[PDB]
């Protein structure tokens, strides 16, 4: 395989932070740039601000990663997710993995105190 | 004791060569007969075409 | 002699320089013999003539519903629980065809009688996973366990395609005599 | 009146039977070829099959255009079968001009590929559709330019006058390689294949395609081959028959038609021949085969004919 | 239990029909084994498409499917 | 700027990037067939291990039991006796024979030739009788055991490989006289797929399509067993 | 109709599709009653390992058939 | 009242009625291209057209003895040159780009 596929970049691994940094900034801006594309293709029910909220607070997730190489393997996922997220290779059953608590509630009785908790033997 | 064993003489041997014995008669003679049973229905066909001119001008 | 070094007595061998190809001038038959096979199809009426003799042959195909095809006495297919003769259940509870079994689908409650002796009280195969090995039947060291030739099976549900003891314990009673003629001309290969 | 719809019944309820049973046919002896059983039978019961498959390929689904085109491709096929004779003078209606007829209609045949791809449309459907559309037209060219090299030889537009023309000699056996190209450009017509990429309302194309099928069939056997004729039959008839009679017009019917489903017949089968034994056609191939190579060997054929017209006497009086 | 097996690695690879199929396997010195990967043939037949298959028609990707032998079982596995 | 459109092309997806007709890059999925075999045989005896090779590649089941078997004999120091390997390697044999009596008249129904896929498997159900007279099931015959192989052969069976050996060669050059002359098959194959020498190894390619480039390679004959 | 022909629209994805091919091979044909599985009918028939990745694809293939 | 028009009256009541039966009786719910495949339809006029200019030729070939001959076969050569640009440029083949144009490796 000589030419890559569309969207590809190669897995390259930066020697300091700011340049991560830089990249990682990068790439909020093509998640953030592409979610209106994501809502047309995977035939969501919600609106477009929550696809945008859920990338927001999955990178709000990795805000205190200190060491280098962690955040490095970070951004690599991270471009691998924004690969198959931008073409049509996830399907509209994995694009929903991301958002479990928001498609429906399950019932009574989340427990919140050692009793709710305990009334069930902690679930 | 038993088992199953080839025979002592062994089997014949099979053919694993090409068979492909040539059944097609050479080309220049299919050719000559070609050429021959045009011509043929050449002239009947243009014999008819002046017989029925004739039978157009009796007409 | 001593080769150059990178290098060895795989050689190429002697003519692995293939000829060129020869022109159109070095060539045996005439253009006009040549475009004979070219206009008039040649080799397209010999493929066609190969398949107008397949037309006129006796062809392979049987029926089904009242013919079944050519089997060996070591095939597989449904289990069965052996008995002996004079009336015995035959699993000593040995625990063998469980522990082999390449995908679990085996699972044996034992215990043991006042009598002494040792049985199951609870047999099981699972059959959406048992993967017809025989290593079940290889396994068994009284011969209890074996797979009768039949195939004909298919069910509705899946519940009904969880086999308990009972279920093999019929299996293992209906073939009976076509079992133990495919174990006895087995045996000596075993 | 009545004399003419009784007439025009027979026909149309013989052609509707024997389309009908070319599916079966076609399934029996592929069948054969392979050395499969297929379908069960072929009887009275026989149409049963292709009734009942016929009745079930209605109960899909399909996903004011898209009504109209399977109409026109199945009426298209239908009509042209007037202009074929079946025996002297017999045709179920009597026009002079039928090759120009005929050849209007495999004219009109195209419309349905074209508007079969605008329904349920892709882009690379639309772009396959438009593929079957031009080899189509390709290989109507060459069709209509051997109709013409066939009429040489008649000068006239009327199909009884060339059978009767054909009485002293047919015309496959001097232009026998024009058979030849005829019977691929036959198979080019229809979708058969060796020439069949661009395959590879469904009850009407269905019906429409088998319907052409036993229509180019019967456009070979009038002009290259006898159409009703076998032999002269003078000779046995006087021992036969004493004179004119109803019992005398049905034998000669009877065995002129026979003569001319023989040659359909035949023919038919060597379509269902011709789709086992090969291999299917790129594209590219097809252009190229249908321009580059055979439509030179037209043009020459074309010129060879009316110089050796010219050559003898030889010209065909209307 | 079964038998056990002396510490060690192998890549025993063999002609199959469609290309040269190797395994390789790890043994702990128990009765399981610690590792065991197969080469598949038809994996680096497919991975060679996009090399082999440019500037082709597309019934021309159809031929070219047909001769690296592609089964799936092999492929992904 | 070049627009290419992309269209999604066993169980095989296939995505191709087209400009026209033209393929200008293409991108084939898999995975959808990934059922984790390679770890699931860690849990598992060698005894245990051996069907899950029968289940990958089932077209040619023996020859995949046998690279595991041949493997594990290697790591174990033992020896397979001789009746043992003259029995694996015909059974390997007609392991060959199907699968090339599937793969070249399945790449003909590809092309389109629809004969030969039909001929092919009536041959197919004599080799298929073949695996049922010696294993208990078709298709997946675990019959290559790791010590060796695992019973012995049936009373009348070598006379019967003898019986199908003796047509096979007339049944073969059959198929064979309708497709080697054959212009259409010619045509739409001569220049199409050609791999260069060099560019073979890079690859990692073997077997017949190293062999189709030039290159004389093969595990019989070079490295046998 | 429905009874005499009927076209599985196959899901042979593993092992056991081969085995759906030798129906159609020449010796078991069902070539008599009708069934032909050489390929929008109202049956599917699911013949091997389903995977993770697959299930939406297959459940996909079941949505669009007849009722 | 003849036997030729209600064939072709009849065969649309025909359609109309295997349409109305599967109306009753069914269920219900740019890319760029190449110049070859334009070109073969543009080109197919000018070569069946001149096929309607040899159709009255082929009724009439009787009348216009050694004369009509010649203006015909003149017609037809002129429409041969034109044949023999359109194969001489190579019009109806399509190219692909799958060669690696052969260079020689050179070094330094
Ligand atoms: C669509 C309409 C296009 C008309 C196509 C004409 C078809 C045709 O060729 O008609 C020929 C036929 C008689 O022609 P002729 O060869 O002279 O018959 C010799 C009799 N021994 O003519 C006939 O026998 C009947 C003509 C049938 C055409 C029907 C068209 C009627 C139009 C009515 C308009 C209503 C609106
Ligand atoms: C008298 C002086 C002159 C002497 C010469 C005789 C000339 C008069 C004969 C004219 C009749 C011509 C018949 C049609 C010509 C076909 C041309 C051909 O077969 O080859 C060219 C073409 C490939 O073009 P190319 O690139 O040059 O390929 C080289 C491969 N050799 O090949 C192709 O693309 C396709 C090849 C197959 C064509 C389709 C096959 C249809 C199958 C029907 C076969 C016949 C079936 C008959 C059935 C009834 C038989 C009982
Ligand atoms: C019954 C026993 C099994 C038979 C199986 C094969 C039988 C096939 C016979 C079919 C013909 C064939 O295939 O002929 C193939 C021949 C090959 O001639 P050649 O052999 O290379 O010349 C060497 C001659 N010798 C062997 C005598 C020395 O083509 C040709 O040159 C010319 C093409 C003829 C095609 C005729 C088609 C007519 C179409 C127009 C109407
Ligand atoms: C290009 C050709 C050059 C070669 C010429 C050699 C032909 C032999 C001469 C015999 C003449 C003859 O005697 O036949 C005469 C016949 C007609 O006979 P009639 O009705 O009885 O004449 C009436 C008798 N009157 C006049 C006294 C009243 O005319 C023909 O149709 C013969 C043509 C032969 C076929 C040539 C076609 C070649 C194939 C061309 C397609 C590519
Ligand atoms: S045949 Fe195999 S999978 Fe089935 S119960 Fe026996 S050992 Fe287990
Ligand atoms: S069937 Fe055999 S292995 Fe299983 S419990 Fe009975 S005796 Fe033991
Ligand atoms: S059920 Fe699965 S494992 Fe068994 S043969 Fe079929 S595909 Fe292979």
């Amino acid at each position: 395989a000589i030419i890559a596929t569309a969207f590809a970049e190669t897995v390259k691994f930066s020697g300091s932070k700011q340049e991560l940094q830089k990249r990682t900034l990068a790439l909020y801006r093509q998640f953030l740039r592409g979610a209106p594309t994501f809502a047309d293709l995977y035939e969501v029910q919600f609106s477009i601000p929550t696809i945008r909220t859920k990338i927001r607070q999955e990178f709000e997730r990795h805000r205190f990663v200190d060491d280098l190489s962690i955040q490095n393997v970070l951004y690599a996922k991270g471009h691998m997710e924004y690969q198959e997220c931008i073409n049509f290779w996830k399907q509209q059953a994995q694009f929903l993995k991301y958002f479990p608590e928001e498609d429906d509630i399950q019932g009574r009785h989340q427990p919140s105190n050692f009793v709710d908790k305990f009334l069930k033997n902690r679930a | 004791v038993g088992q199953d064993l080839p025979p002592v003489g062994g089997y014949e041997p099979v053919q694993w060569r090409r068979n492909l014995p040539a059944r097609g008669f050479r080309p220049l003679v299919y050719l000559a007969a070609l050429c021959g049973i045009c011509g043929y229905g050449f002239y009947r066909a243009l014999g008819g075409i002046q017989e029925r001119r004739e039978l157009k001008r009796e007409k | 002699n001593i080769y150059a070094g990178g290098s060895a007595a795989a050689a190429p061998p002697a003519g692995f320089r293939i000829h060129r190809p020869a022109t159109w001038e070095e060539s045996e038959e005439g253009a006009l013999s040549k475009a004979t096979k070219y206009f008039l199809l040649a080799e397209m009426f010999r493929g066609l003539y190969v398949v107008l003799e397949q037309f006129f042959r006796a062809p392979y195909t049987i029926y089904y519903p009242f013919e079944k095809g050519p089997v060996s006495p070591r095939f597989r297919g449904e289990h069965a629980l052996r008995r002996y003769p004079s009336g015995e259940e035959r699993c000593i509870a040995c625990k063998l065809c469980e522990a082999i079994c390449p995908a679990l689908a085996i699972t044996i409650d034992a215990e043991e009688r006042i009598d002494g002796s040792r049985r199951t009280t609870k047999y099981d195969i699972d059959m959406t996973k048992c993967i017809y090995c025989g290593y079940c039947q290889e396994s068994c060291p009284v011969d209890a366990i074996v797979e009768t030739p039949n195939v004909e099976y298919a069910t509705e549900t899946r519940e009904e395609l969880l086999y308990n003891k009972e279920k093999l314990l019929a299996n293992g009673d209906k073939w009976e005599l076509e079992l133990q003629y495919a174990l006895d001309a087995d045996a000596p290969y075993r | 009146m009545i004399i003419n719809i009784v007439e025009i019944l027979i026909f149309l309820v013989c052609v509707l039977f024997s389309v009908a049973y070319l599916t079966v046919a076609e399934r029996k002896t592929l069948a054969y070829m392979q050395r499969r059983l297929g379908p069960n039978f072929v009887g009275y019961y026989g149409l049963l099959q292709a009734f009942a498959d016929a009745v079930k390929l209605l109960l899909k689904e399909i996903v004011i255009i898209l009504v109209i085109s399977p109409l026109i491709t199945l009426i298209t096929a239908l009509i042209g079968w007037v202009v074929i004779p079946l025996g002297p003078g017999i045709t179920l209606g009597e026009l002079n001009l039928g090759i120009l007829f005929s050849l209007a209609i495999g004219s009109l045949g195209v419309f349905g590929s074209l508007l079969s791809g605008w329904s349920s449309n892709s882009k690379y459907s639309l772009l396959g559709s438009i593929r079957s559309t031009a080899q189509l037209i390709s290989y109507e060219l060459i069709l209509t330019s051997i109709f013409i090299i066939i009429i040489m030889f008649v000068s006239s537009l009327n199909i009884t006058t060339i059978i009767e023309t054909q009485r002293v000699v047919w015309y496959c056996i001097p232009l026998l390689p024009l058979l030849l190209i005829f019977f691929i450009a036959s198979v080019a017509e229809t979708a058969r294949p060796p020439f069949d990429l661009t395959e590879s309302p469904f009850v009407f194309f269905f019906l429409a395609e088998y319907s052409n099928i036993i229509l180019i069939s019967a456009f070979n056997g009038y002009l290259l081959l006898g159409g009703y004729l076998s032999f002269n039959y003078s000779y046995l008839f006087n021992i036969l028959f004493n004179d004119y009679s109803y019992v005398s017009f049905l034998f000669e019917g009877l065995i002129n038609s026979s003569a001319y489903a023989i040659k359909l017949v035949f023919l038919m089968f060597s379509f269902i021949w011709v789709r086992a034994a090969f291999p299917r056609f790129t594209y590219d191939n097809l252009i190229n085969f249908c321009w580059i190579i055979l439509l030179p060997l037209l043009f020459g054929i074309f010129l060879i004919i009316p110089s050796t017209l010219y050559i003898f006497d030889s010209f065909p009086t209307l | 239990k079964g038998y056990s097996v002396p510490p060690g690695e192998t890549y025993t690879a063999i002609e199959a029909p469609k290309g040269e199929m190797g395994v390789y396997v790890v043994s702990d010195g128990s009765e399981r084994p610690y590792k065991c990967k197969i080469r598949a043939p038809g994996f680096a037949h497919l991975g060679a498409f996009d090399h082999i298959a440019r500037g082709h028609f597309l019934p021309d990707a159809v031929a070219i499917i047909g001769t690296m032998d592609l089964v799936f079982g092999e492929v992904d596995r | 700027r070049i627009r290419a459109f992309t269209i999604n092309f066993g169980v095989l997806r296939l995505i191709l990037e087209l400009s026209g007709e033209e393929i200008i890059r293409s991108d084939p999925h898999v995975g959808l067939l990934h059922r984790g075999t390679e770890k699931l045989i860690e849990y598992k005896t060698y005894m245990q291990a051996l069907p899950y090779f029968d289940r990958l590649d089932y077209v040619s089941m023996m020859t995949n039991e046998q690279v595991f078997s041949l493997a594990v004999e290697k790591l174990l120091n033992v020896e397979v006796p001789l009746r043992g390997k003259y029995i694996r390697t015909m059974f390997g044999e007609i392991t060959r024979v199907l699968n090339h009596l599937m793969s070249v008249c399945s790449h003909a129904m590809d092309v389109g030739a629809l004969t030969p896929f039909l001929w092919g498997f009536e041959e197919r159900e004599k080799l298929m009788e073949f695996y049922e007279r010696v294993s208990g099931a078709r298709l997946h015959a675990a019959y290559v055991r790791p010590g060796g192989v695992s019973q012995d052969l049936p009373a009348g069976l070598l006379d019967d490989i003898y019986m199908w050996a003796t047509q096979f060669g007339d049944r073969l050059d059959e198929i064979e006289e309708l497709l080697t002359d054959n212009r259409i098959w010619k045509l739409r194959t001569v220049n199409i797929g050609t791999v260069t020498a060099q560019d073979a190894l890079n690859l990692g390619l073997s077997g017949p399509m190293l062999r189709g480039s030039g290159i004389p390679f093969d595990i019989r004959k070079n490295a046998p067993y | 109709a429905r009874q005499g022909s009927f076209w599985p629209v196959t899901f042979g994805l593993a092992c056991c599709a081969v085995e759906m091919m030798h129906v159609s091979a020449p010796r078991y044909d069902q070539d008599r009653l009708g069934i032909i599985f050489r390929a929008q009918s109202d049956i599917m028939i699911v013949a091997g390992t389903l995977t993770n990745k697959m299930a939406p694809v297959l459940r996909q293939v079941y949505d669009q058939m007849p009722e | 009242m003849n036997t030729f028009i209600i064939f072709i009256i009849l065969i649309p009541i025909v359609g109309f009625a295997l349409l109305a039966v599967n109306i009753l009786l069914a269920v219900y719910k740019r890319l760029a291209f190449n110049a070859a495949f334009i070109l073969v339809a543009i080109l197919f006029l000018p070569f069946d057209l001149e096929i309607s200019t040899l159709l009255p030729y082929v009724m009439s070939i009787y009348l216009v003895s050694n004369y009509g001959f010649t203006i015909v076969l003149l017609f037809l050569l002129i429409l041969i040159i034109g044949f023999v640009y359109e194969i001489n440029t190579n019009a109806l083949k399509i190219n692909k780009h799958n060669k690696p144009n052969t260079d020689s490796l050179i070094y330094k």
